[PDB]
């Protein structure tokens, strides 16, 4: 398990900082969305639960 | 009027319908396997409609140019995915896989 977290932590660094290139540039959310797919939401809460 | 260069951002409309052939923002087949459809789109803009033949043999290289029937790679240029012919449980269907 140890694996997928290293995992999991290696997509959040790579996750663009906040809004400062978010909202102005378009690059920075269609990385997001791409990564976001990746891990939904819903067994986010599941695994943290 | 002007020649095409590998390594080009491409437009492709469809003759019939005067469509822009372009991605979608939707998934099929039940799986995550994220994959946008395929399909026409009603105007141009979008940032979602153009295409871009990549290298993808090693006998043409980028900044080469392009010959009768020369096979290439097609990448979309917001959907990072490719576009393939997704031989999935379905009749070979077209995918952004």
């Amino acid at each position: 398990m140890s694996f997928y977290a290293a995992l999991i932590d290696l997509l959040g660094r790579c996750a663009p900082e906040m809004h400062l290139i978010q909202a102005g540039k378009g690059e920075a959310l269609r990385i997001r969305a791409i990564l976001r797919s990746l891990v939904p939401l819903d067994d986010l809460v599941g695994i943290i639960s | 009027h002007r020649t095409l260069l590998y390594g080009h951002a491409i437009l492709l409309r469809h003759a019939h319908s005067r469509m822009y052939l372009s991605c979608l923002t939707t998934s099929r087949s039940m799986t995550d396997k994220l994959a946008f459809d395929v399909g026409l789109q009603e105007d141009a803009t979008g940032e979602a409609c153009w295409w871009t033949m990549h290298p993808a043999s090693k006998q043409r290289s980028e900044g080469e140019k392009v010959r009768v029937g020369d096979d290439l790679i097609l990448v979309s240029v917001s959907s990072e995915r490719y576009l393939h012919l997704s031989t999935a449980s379905g009749e070979l269907q077209v995918d952004a896989s």
